[PDB]
């Protein structure tokens, strides 16, 4: 700990004081994984390997929901031309629960592809399938010449090419009335400025790549505080209590000493908070219980010392923390029972405790002071406000001065600091 | 405040970040343990100034004056005065919340105990020796005959004061009444601790709630983006998180320094009001109270000092011709 | 302005015990006050009374307190011990010895009554 | 000085982002309302005396 002082003073030699050297962390003893005990693998294969996928302008979506998914087997097949994930990472997908999983399927010409991303504009974006710009999910294509196109032009997939409005994020428009693009009205019948809204894609197999025909999967993906109905395939380790341990309930991952709370949640809620919105409480996705979430103790590791020019002895203030907390910072061999004393500042480690009294010569808190005392060794004790006196009052005596001294003392006052530009 | 716990918890990767800041931390760990250290100084300031500890006579025979509203009350572990229990109990909020975030409330040097000590010290030298413990050793004199003092001090004669000795006991004996009485009836009287206590609970619960803000970042838990988001893109989610945060602290520790320094001049004012109203008579118009000045009397409170000023003021007068 | 220029009244304001007089030295970016202050030493106790009760008049110092050794009153300054005898000129006269609580009864020397007793 | 009007002004855009920082606009109105306030307090010592 004298080491740990010089470091932080920057300096090899250390005055009489109590400097605050570093912080105190009891750190996590083992790590615990609670995710929910479903075995149901999700069905993902259905919606990558369908025969025939929806036309973009009326772009399929199914629910992903009670299951077990496996992202690794999607991101590692080495399939697909574009993977792209908004606002999660593809390594970290498989490590994490969500409440609802949506996969929206559609194919679009190559070209179109780069119009599948938050914030995106084009005929595709504005009139056909529109990303929030704060979208949360993965977008996945690959091109589909092979099953998609055919000689003399594949017809098959269609998409809008005029609207009257920008679609709003995940809205779908399957209406198929004339699009008026000019003054006069339609009356239902195409001509000039009156077109029909879908055009058909012209997919033969000698397109360029920019308009060979690309099928097209969107992930979406939803973080709440409602239940996960979908999570990834780690395997849920057992419970421990009232030990400091990490911990991952359905994604939720922090550190702290896990035990059972009173609070009585209702039927529908899932978490407890925080001020500061961090988890204070949690139920558990296997046994429905609830369990505490209080930090790991932590507190400032103040060192007493008398100056390096006096002696290297030292002891140390585990500010707040209680003596039973404090291990046998990366040293821990002052810990021993031998002098421990738990003072209202904190466990008070490597002072001898003594019933004496003495002006205040190192300040620990809460009337206990420090001092390095015979054999030499630093004493903690009560500080003494002064010498105690009683006046000897009478109703009738006086005392009165029969001399008197003439004392001169010095009075130090700072008036300016140094002028600084 | 540990500034790497506030910004980051637990977190290792958004420490290593908060290295790329510097001296940041260290900054506002060193500004708030200066105004720690300077609590210590105002109160040993205040009420140290007593060499020292005096103790009161056992027959308490002061005139006909009766202190026992402001004398130490035995029965009690806190030994603290009747009037002095009534200011704690008036003057004395997410504790709990803020400590789980890096937080910490540090105790002050002197307990209540120690300074319900020394204002009992202060107190006892006052009445049984006046004003010559202030200037030195502690001169018994009869409380009646230092009245007599305090009385040629305003310009009155010394026999005002002896011929009209039970009234003017039974008047101060009154007027301390009403003073336990409106302490005991008023909860605004000890506005100016109270602000104190709500300026500096106030401070904290907003340093706590910005916890909670996300200053752009995807999430404000800043486990969920390492728990989500790949280092390169965690990163700079993690940037906006400690830019935000550490602006934070820099508010609340920049504010605290400007209270400390209001702290700071009330305290020095308090320490002046003891020397000057306490362990002298002061000829200062309107500095202990309204009246001519005849001796004050020093009550602990939590976070601060009750002065008792006991003045003369003339009353009845009627016209004369002058010349 | 109030310990160098002046003569400070303020407790403690110049050093502890009362102020004579205060000298400036100039230091590094600050100044340091010499404060020169008078502390009373050597106390010793006597008994003492509020007024002297002599031919049924109440007599009161003008300045000092009424002290006695244990067999004689005297009044003295009460800053510093300087006995003086009780004299109609260092004490002065109001009301009867009734109402003062805590009066004792003594002598009180007039120094006209010799001059025409002598001549 | 209404700290929402002086950053953004009529926007409702930039309203939305301020709400991002939190409560340093309620802790700027907070620090300028206690200064509006002990200029009262200081006029009133020393006058009404
Ligand atoms: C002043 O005297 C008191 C004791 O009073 C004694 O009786 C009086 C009638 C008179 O004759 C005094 O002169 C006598 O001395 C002293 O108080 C005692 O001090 C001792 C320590 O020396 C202490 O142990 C006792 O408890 C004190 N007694 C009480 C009742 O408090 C006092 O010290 C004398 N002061 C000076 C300056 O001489
Ligand atoms: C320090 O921690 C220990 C627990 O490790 C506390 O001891 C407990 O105290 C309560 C009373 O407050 C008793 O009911 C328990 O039986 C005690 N437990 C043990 C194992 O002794 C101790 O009080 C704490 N002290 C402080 C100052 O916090
Ligand atoms: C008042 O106190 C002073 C000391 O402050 C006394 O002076 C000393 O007296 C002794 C003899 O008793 C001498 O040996 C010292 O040299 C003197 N010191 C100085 C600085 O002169 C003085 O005698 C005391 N007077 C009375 C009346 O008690
Ligand atoms: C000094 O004042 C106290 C009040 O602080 C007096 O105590 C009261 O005495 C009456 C009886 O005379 C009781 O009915 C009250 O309950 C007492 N109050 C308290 C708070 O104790 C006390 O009598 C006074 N003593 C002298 C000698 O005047
Ligand atoms: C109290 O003071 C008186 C002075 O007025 C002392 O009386 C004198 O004592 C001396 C001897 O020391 C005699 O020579 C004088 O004649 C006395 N004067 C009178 C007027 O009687 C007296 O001794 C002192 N007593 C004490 C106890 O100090
Ligand atoms: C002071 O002296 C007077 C006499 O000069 C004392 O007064 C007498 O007191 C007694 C009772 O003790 C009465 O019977 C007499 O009638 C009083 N005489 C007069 C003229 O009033 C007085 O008691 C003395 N006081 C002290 C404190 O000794
Ligand atoms: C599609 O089918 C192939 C086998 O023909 C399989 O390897 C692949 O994993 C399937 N896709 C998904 C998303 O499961
Ligand atoms: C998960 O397992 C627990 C036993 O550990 C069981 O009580 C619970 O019913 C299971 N979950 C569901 C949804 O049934
Ligand atoms: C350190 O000790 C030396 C004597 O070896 C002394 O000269 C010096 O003043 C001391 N300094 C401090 C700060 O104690
Ligand atoms: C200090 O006092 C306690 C009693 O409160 C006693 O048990 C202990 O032995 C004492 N220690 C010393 C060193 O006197
Ligand atoms: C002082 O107390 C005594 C009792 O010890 C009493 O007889 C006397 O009258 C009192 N004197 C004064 C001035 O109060």
């Amino acid at each position: 700990p004298l080491s740990e002082t010089k470091c932080t003073l920057k300096s090899f030699t250390v005055e009489k004081g109590i400097y605050q050297t570093s912080n105190f962390r009891v750190q996590p003893t083992e790590s615990i994984v609670r995710f929910p005990n479903i075995t149901n693998l999700c069905p993902f294969g259905e919606v990558f390997n369908a025969t025939r996928f929806a036309s973009v302008y009326a772009w399929n979506r199914k629910r992903i929901s009670n299951c077990v998914a496996d992202y690794s087997v999607l991101y590692n097949s080495a399939s697909f031309s574009t993977f792209k994930c908004y606002g999660v990472s593809p390594t970290k997908l498989n490590d994490l629960c969500f409440t609802n999983v949506y996969a929206d399927s559609f194919v679009i010409r190559g070209d179109e592809v780069r119009q599948i991303a938050p914030g995106q504009t084009g005929k595709i974006a504005d009139y056909n399938y529109k990303l929030p710009d704060d979208f949360t999910g993965c977008v996945i294509a690959w091109n589909s010449n092979n099953l998609d196109s055919k000689v003399g032009g594949n017809y098959n997939y269609l998409y809008r090419l005029f609207r009257k409005s920008n679609l709003k994020p995940f809205e779908r428009d399957i209406s198929t009335e004339i699009y008026q693009a000019g003054s006069t009205p339609c009356n239902g019948v195409e001509g000039f400025n009156c077109y029909f809204p879908l055009q058909s894609y012209g997919f033969q197999p000698t397109n360029g790549v920019g308009y060979q025909p690309y099928r097209v999967v969107v992930l979406s993906f939803e973080l709440l505080h409602a239940p996960a109905t979908v999570c990834g395939p780690k395997k849920s380790t057992n419970l421990v209590k009232n030990k400091c341990v990490n911990f991952n309930f359905n994604g939720l991952t922090g550190t702290g000493v896990l035990t059972e709370s009173n609070k009585k949640f209702l039927p529908f809620q899932q978490f407890g908070r925080d001020i500061a919105d961090t988890t204070d409480a949690v139920r558990d996705p296997q046994t429905l219980e609830i369990l505490d979430i209080t930090p790991c103790s932590f507190g400032g590791v103040s060192v007493i010392t008398p100056g390096t020019n006096t002696s290297n002895q030292v002891a140390v203030l585990y500010q707040g923390v209680n003596c039973t907390e404090v291990p046998v910072p990366t040293w821990r061999v002052y810990s021993t029972g031998s002098n421990v004393f738990q003072t209202r500042a904190g466990c008070l480690i490597g002072a001898e405790h003594v019933n004496n009294s003495y002006e205040c010569d190192i300040p620990i808190g809460a009337g206990i002071c420090a001092s390095y005392q015979t054999s030499q060794s630093i004493i903690a004790y009560t500080m003494s406000l002064g010498a105690e006196n009683s006046v000897a009052y009478s109703n009738n005596s006086i005392a009165i001065p029969t001399n008197f001294t003439i004392s001169v003392t010095t009075e130090i006052l700072p008036v300016s600091m140094t002028k600084t530009s | 405040v540990d500034c790497t716990m506030y910004i980051c918890g637990d977190s290792t990767e958004c420490s290593n970040l908060l290295l790329q800041y510097g001296s940041f931390c260290t900054q506002l760990n060193r500004a708030l343990t200066g105004i720690a250290v300077e609590q210590d100084k105002n109160t040993q300031e205040v009420f140290a100034q007593v060499k020292q500890i005096y103790k009161t006579p056992p027959i308490k025979d002061f005139g006909g004056f009766n202190f026992s509203q402001i004398l130490p009350d035995p029965s009690k572990p806190s030994k603290r005065s009747f009037i002095e229990d009534l200011l704690f109990n008036k003057v004395t909020d997410l504790i709990c919340a803020q400590k789980f975030n890096g937080l910490t409330v540090l105790p002050p040097l002197l307990t209540d105990e120690m300074i319900a000590q020394y204002t009992s010290a202060l107190l006892a030298g006052t009445i049984t020796s006046g004003w010559t413990f202030g200037a030195g050793a502690a001169l018994q004199i009869p409380f009646a005959m230092q009245m007599a003092y305090r009385f040629n001090g305003i310009g009155v004669t010394q026999n005002v004061l002896y011929e009209n000795q039970k009234l003017i006991a039974n008047q101060f004996n009154s007027a301390i009444g009403k003073i336990q009485d409106s302490l005991s009836s008023t909860a605004s009287a000890l506005g100016k601790l109270q602000d104190v206590v709500n300026q500096n609970a106030q401070a904290l619960n907003t340093l706590v709630k910005q916890l909670s803000s996300n200053f752009g970042a995807i999430s404000s838990v800043l486990n969920d983006i390492l728990s989500r988001l790949d280092k390169v893109e965690a990163e700079v989610q993690i940037d906006r998180l400690i830019t935000g945060r550490l602006q934070s602290l820099q508010t609340y520790v920049t504010q605290q320094l400007i209270r400390a320094a209001e702290i700071r001049a009330s305290a020095n004012l308090a320490a002046t009001k003891m020397s000057e109203c306490v362990l002298g008579q002061s000829k200062r118009v309107d500095f202990c109270g309204k009246g001519y000045h005849l001796m004050s009397f020093p009550q602990s409170a939590p976070h601060g000092v009750v002065f008792l000023h006991v003045t003369y003021i003339p009353a009845q007068e009627k016209n004369f011709t002058t010349a | 302005s109030e310990c160098v220029l002046g003569q400070s009244k303020r407790v403690d304001f110049c050093g502890k015990g009362y102020h004579l007089m205060s000298f400036p030295q100039s230091a590094p970016h600050g100044v340091v006050f010499l404060h020169v202050t008078y502390i009373p030493a050597q106390e010793k106790n006597f008994t003492t009374a509020p007024a002297i009760c002599h031919d049924g008049k109440a007599h009161f110092p003008r300045e000092g307190v009424f002290v006695s050794n244990g067999t004689h009153w005297f009044v003295t300054q009460r800053n510093f011990y300087e006995p003086q005898i009780i004299t109609t000129d260092n004490t002065f006269v109001s009301g009867n010895c009734d109402v003062v609580i805590g009066i004792v009864n003594n002598t009180v020397y007039d120094p006209l009554q010799p001059e025409l007793d002598s001549f």
